[PDB]
RNA sequence: CGUGCCUACCAUGGUGACCACGGGUGACGGGGAAUCAGGGUUCGAUUCCGGAGAGGGAGCCUGAGAAACGGCUACCACAUCCAAGGAAGGCAGCAGGCGCGCAAAUUACCCACUCCCGACCCGGGGAGGUAGUGACGAAAAAUAACAAUACAGGACUCUUUCGAGGCCCUGUAAUUGGAAUGAGUCCACUUUAAAUCCUUUAACGAGGAUCCAUUGGAGGGCAAGUCUGGUGCCAGCAGCCGCGGUAAUUCCAGCUCCAAUAGCGUAUAUUAAAGUUGCUGCAGUUAAAAAGCUCGUAGUUGGAUCUUGGGAGCGGCCCCUUGCC
């Protein structure tokens, strides 16, 4: 090819975004964002598909350019800006109000939270640098990048950022015995705390998670996102602690109904 | 007196792959004169014109002398005796016609009572000898 | 380029040996009994018998304790006890296999009509399940073969058709004429 | 006689609308034209009827349910604005009154063919 | 070789036989009825020695 | 940017019987498809991922991004209009045409769905979507039945019955109804951008001229004719065996049957059948097959032997060896 590529196809999309077979050819390709696209999020899909806000993709571009949508407390003009996990969706003349978290199958999901919640947002280290003149700098997955941070931050820990003044309040480490939730790999959606992380000089550390009812998983480190401290979550989680049933305790639930 | 040893895979393929050639279908499908040397191109029909009508002879069980009409290929360009299969039919086969021909039960043999002909006709000017034959159209 | 959808079921099987006397004695005497159309919808029944005894055979091959196996079971039992070939009893993998071909035919549409009555004789009963003549709940039906499920079998019950509902669908011929 | 009921009925106050599928039950007579499903279901909700919209229908093969989706709309500002112009077209509001292929290529192109003013006199007329 | 005179020989001298009127054969459902009512419920009464589906 | 990517100097290296190098491919590669014990074998032009090329082949400007071709420059091969002085061309984009063949659809409608681009809620999109052709293939499925009355070709429970028939099968070109209901003929809704198609509903719509199921076959394999008339090793049939030379169970016709059924015959590629390519799983005295014999490297295979009984505790742990520091 020459360049980049501007479109997606329908059965190229990935699966969670839940799109369907017969509708059309093209899959809404989203903007480039701070977000990839593997784990992004559209906003088309998000108010057509999952809401059933609207029913045709126009009526999106409709609403949005006329300012109601907002993420993160001001408004995106765009129809197809992507979203990421963790991420604060606030609608205006409706009283509504959203958070971006992970069903225990691996999806996006509707969270209803308030106002308060609204002010608060979590998110992922990715790196540390310094600048101009000896003065640091952090990088979050969300592509923040915020200058004096702390000193105490680890690479890979957890920083409560406001959306307001959009400078950071009340962080926390990356240690044995932390609640996190997964964002990536086969096992997405499942919390749990950490056991023990063993750290390989072949640049791919892994982690052994717990949860209640002791059952344990193990992943990668950047599909790992500490969630609370010491099994006290910082924020309201859909369905329980979003424990991943079994087969046969879905089809137990579904037969109790 | 076979091979079995955990690391003789090599030695089986290679012995596999040169034994594979003497079987007579497999060198007539993956040997290049198969394909090149008949006619038809490997394909299932073709048209050609009628060049003149022939009477062959039978074989020695069952005499008799069978119809068939030599054929200048439109494809190809090679001559080529096909059967003319009902009682009528060289009534309905005139002189220098677009014929298109089949082959008989296996393309590398011929029909039992004939010597050497291997081809059969199916339509004579895009209209079948079948609906020639059984009240159907005309030539 | 288009996308619709491309997927073909053959709910339909040629079996090898074209002109056996004993298998077309057996098939007729079975087209005879359960009043069918033609011997492509007996071959759908051993079909569906063969894929179900592909699915039990497999879950039979592993162990008890596996979870698929668990699973898979269960949910074959279930599908076989809301059709209606098994009972309530026997939930062992191993009876499924001891199914034959005729439970299907037994428990397709217009047999079991004909069991419940208001059908008299199968050829009449390919008639009635045609021409709108028989329901089931309020989705009226036309397509003779079809699985009565267990947990409804007993709705068929048929409004605005000329025996039960009234109207003057041809009569009306036979009555302006004694105008 | 006939009988309209609205399964599921969202509230949407970003477009100022409130959705709704119908079903509408047929023991007897035809599928309902767009007339008398509209006045059954502006009476039933007290409202206009020049405002209330519905769109879509099957039919469950023999008398049966037919399934559609109603647009309840406040003001005709919000109608006018937030509807496809199609839809418009059932109450004659939008109109192109012209619509013809060859028209807008062929203007394409000889407006590609020549420039200026007297592309603008041949595009124009 | 031979001569190519002969040719439809036996089917132009064979006489010609008016294609009789024959009712129309039930089809189909109605087909495989008669067949199953032909042989496997009325043939019971005779016995189990001889064969005789056409001669 | 890293590099024999290129220059200069210096060294003489690198690969290969574990298949190098070189030819062939009717070879674009995968995800996949067909084929059913298991193991495989044969395709993958093609809707998704990725690569390549816009007649061959070379060069290049702009631009973040091209060796772009619905951008440019020259040559070669075509080819248009020429007032002969010169201009423009690139459908392996969408329809459509010529040629080639065994082999393939309408110069349609629409941005309403899907998404994409631009300054932008509005523009545009033969990308797409809808209709028309469409027996590539698939699914579901009537084709005139259906219960009747009557005649019985007569079977069956059984009574001397030479029949009670509260069961019956079937032929009734026999009658009667349900005159069931459909295909077509058309109003009106809906469907849709606009229609169409399906469903719904009104009015028609069946008594054998009906509103008509064919395709093959009837010696064996192989289900089904030792029926009839012609034909005389002629014609012809037959995938093989074979038939035909005056009685043809096989040709040609008619009649009766047989098989599948809105799909059957044919030709061809190919898979199973084929344990007749065999690793599971073949042969090698005589049928085809053990080299004339022996040494011998690469390959392949390679004797035995080095950590055990127990204990605690019910009904998995430690040691008397059981992770060292
Ligand atoms: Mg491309
Ligand atoms: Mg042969
Ligand atoms: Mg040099
Ligand atoms: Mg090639
Ligand atoms: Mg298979
Ligand atoms: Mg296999
Ligand atoms: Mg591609
Ligand atoms: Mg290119
Ligand atoms: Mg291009
Ligand atoms: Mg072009
Ligand atoms: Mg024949
Ligand atoms: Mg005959
Ligand atoms: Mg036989
Ligand atoms: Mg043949
Ligand atoms: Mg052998
Ligand atoms: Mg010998
Ligand atoms: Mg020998
Ligand atoms: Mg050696
Ligand atoms: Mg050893």
């Amino acid at each position: 090819a020459r360049g980049p590529k501007k479109h997606l196809k329908r059965v190229a999309a990935p699966k969670h975004w839940m799109l369907d077979k017969l509708t059309g050819v093209f899959a809404p390709r989203p903007s480039t964002g701070p977000h990839k696209l593997r784990e992004c999020l559209p906003l088309i899909v998000f108010l057509r598909n999952r809401l059933k806000y609207a029913l045709t993709g126009d009526e999106v571009k409709k609403i949005c350019m006329q300012r109601f949508i907002k993420i993160d407390g001001k408004v995106r003009v765009d129809v197809t800006y992507p979203a990421g996990f963790m991420d604060v969706i606030s609608i205006e003349k409706t009283g509504e109000h959203f958070r971006l978290v992970y069903d225990t199958k691996g999806r996006f999901a509707v969270h209803r939270i308030t106002v308060e919640e609204a002010k608060y947002k979590l998110c992922k280290v990715r790196k540390i640098t310094v600048g101009v003149k000896g003065i640091p700098h952090l990088v979050t997955h969300d592509a923040r990048t915020i200058r004096y941070p702390d000193p105490v931050i680890k690479v890979n820990d957890t920083v409560q950022i406001d959306l307001g003044t959009g400078k950071i309040i009340n962080f926390i480490k990356f240690d044995t015995g932390n609640l996190c939730m997964v964002i990536g790999g086969a096992n997405l959606g499942r919390v749990g705390v950490i056991t023990n992380r063993e750290r390989h000089p072949g640049s791919f550390d892994v982690v052994h998670v717990k949860d209640a009812n002791g059952n344990s998983f193990a992943t990668r480190l950047s599909n790992i996102f500490v969630i609370g401290n010491g099994n006290k979550p910082w924020i309201s989680l859909p369905r329980g602690k979003g424990i991943r049933l079994t087969v046969a305790e879905e089809r137990d639930k579904r037969l109790a109904t | 007196g076979k091979c079995r040893g955990l690391r003789t895979a090599r030695k089986l393929r290679s012995h596999r792959r040169d034994q594979k050639w003497h079987d007579k279908q497999y060198k007539k499908a993956h040997l290049g004169t198969a394909l090149k040397a008949n006619p038809f191109g490997g394909a299932s029909h073709a048209k050609g014109i009628v060049l003149e009508k022939v009477g062959v002879e039978a074989k020695q069980p069952n005499s008799a002398i069978r119809k068939c009409v030599r054929v200048q290929l439109i494809k190809n360009g090679k001559k080529i005796t096909a059967f003319v299969p009902n009682d009528g039919c060289l009534n309905f086969i005139e002189e220098n016609d677009e014929v298109l021909v089949a082959g008989f039960g296996r393309k590398g043999h011929a029909v039992g009572d004939i010597p050497g002909v291997r081809f059969k006709v199916v339509k004579v000017a895009n209209v079948s000898l079948l609906a020639l034959y059984k009240g159907k159209k005309e030539r | 380029p288009v996308a619709r959808s491309w997927v073909c079921r053959k709910t339909y099987v040629t079996p090898r040996r074209p002109f056996e006397k004993s298998r077309l004695d057996q098939e007729l005497k079975l087209i005879g009994e359960y009043g069918l159309r033609n011997k492509r919808e007996v071959w759908r029944v051993k079909f569906t018998l063969a894929k179900i005894r592909k699915a039990a055979r497999e879950l039979l091959t592993l162990d008890e304790k596996d979870p698929r196996r668990l699973f898979e079971g269960n949910a074959l039992l279930r599908r076989l006890v809301r059709i209606g070939v098994l009972d309530e009893g026997k939930m062992k993998l191993d009876y499924i296999l001891g199914l034959k071909i005729e439970d299907f035919l037994e428990r397709r549409l217009q047999t079991q009509v004909f069991k419940l009555g208001l059908a008299k004789s199968i050829h009449h009963a390919r008639v009635l399940i045609r021409q709108r003549h028989i329901r089931v709940r309020k989705q009226v039906v036309n397509i003779p073969s079809f699985i009565v499920r267990l947990d409804s079998q007993k709705h068929i019950d048929f409004s605005l058709r000329s025996p039960y509902g009234g109207g003057r669908p041809g009569r009306v011929k036979r009555k302006n004429a004694k105008k | 006689t006939v009988t309209i009921r609205t399964r599921k009925f969202m509230t949407n106050r970003l477009l100022q609308r409130k959705q709704m599928v119908i079903d509408v039950l047929h023991p007897g007579k035809a599928t309902v034209p767009k007339t008398e499903i509209r006045e059954k279901l502006a009476k039933m909700y007290k409202t206009t009827p020049d405002v209330i919209f519905v769109f879509g229908f099957r039919t469950h093969f023999g008398g049966g349910k037919t399934t559609g989706f109603g647009m309840i709309y406040d003001s005709l500002d919000y109608a006018k604005k937030n509807e496809p112009k199609h839809r418009l077209a059932r109450h004659g509001l939008y109109e192109k009154k012209k619509t013809s292929r060859k028209q807008r290529k062929e203007r394409k192109n000889r407006m590609k063919k020549v420039r200026g003013t007297a592309k603008a006199n041949v595009g124009a007329g | 070789h031979g001569s190519l005179a002969r040719a439809g020989k036996v089917r132009g001298q064979t006489p010609k036989v008016a294609k009789q009127e024959k009712k129309k054969k039930k089809t189909g459902r109605a087909k495989r009825r008669m067949q199953y009512n032909r042989r496997f419920v009325n043939v019971v009464p005779t016995f189990g020695k001889k064969k005789g589906p056409n001669a």
